[PDB]
C-alpha cells in the first residue's frame, strides 16, 4: 500500500524518471506498473 | 528475381492485418477491466 494505492507484486529497482509531481505510472491497457515511494522519493517498478 | 528484392527492400499488407486485428482485440478485453457495468466502481477492493 503506497498511500492509497493498494496491490500485491515484487518491487524492483528502477531506472525510469518520473515528472516531480507524478507519483505513479500507467501501462497501455491501464494497469499501474510503478510507484514512487514517499519517503525517499525513488521509483520502484511493479512486476507480478 | 532482382526486382522482386527491390520491391520489398523499398506489401505484407495480409500478413500485417491479422497480427493488428488480434491485438486490437485483446486490448479491448483489458480495457473492459474497467467499466461499472452499472456498479459503484470498477475495483473489487472498493
Ligand atoms: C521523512 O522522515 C525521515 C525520518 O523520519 C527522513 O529520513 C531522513 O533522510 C535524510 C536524507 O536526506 C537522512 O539524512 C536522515 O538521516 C533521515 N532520517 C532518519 C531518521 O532516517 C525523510 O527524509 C523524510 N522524508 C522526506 C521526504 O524528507
Amino acid at each position: 500500500n503506497f498511500n492509497g494505492l493498494t496491490g500485491t507484486g515484487v518491487l524492483t529497482e528502477s531506472n525510469k524518471k518520473f515528472l516531480p509531481f507524478q507519483q505513479f505510472g500507467r501501462d497501455i491497457a491501464d494497469t499501474t506498473d510503478a510507484v514512487r515511494d514517499p519517503q525517499t522519493l525513488e521509483i520502484l517498478d511493479i512486476t507480478p | 528475381i532482382g526486382k522482386i528484392q527491390d520491391s520489398l527492400s523499398s506489401a505484407l499488407g495480409k500478413l500485417q492485418d491479422v497480427v493488428n486485428h488480434n491485438a486490437q482485440a485483446l486490448n479491448t478485453l483489458v480495457k473492459q477491466l474497467s467499466s461499472k457495468f452499472g456498479a459503484i466502481s470498477s475495483v473489487l477492493n472498493d
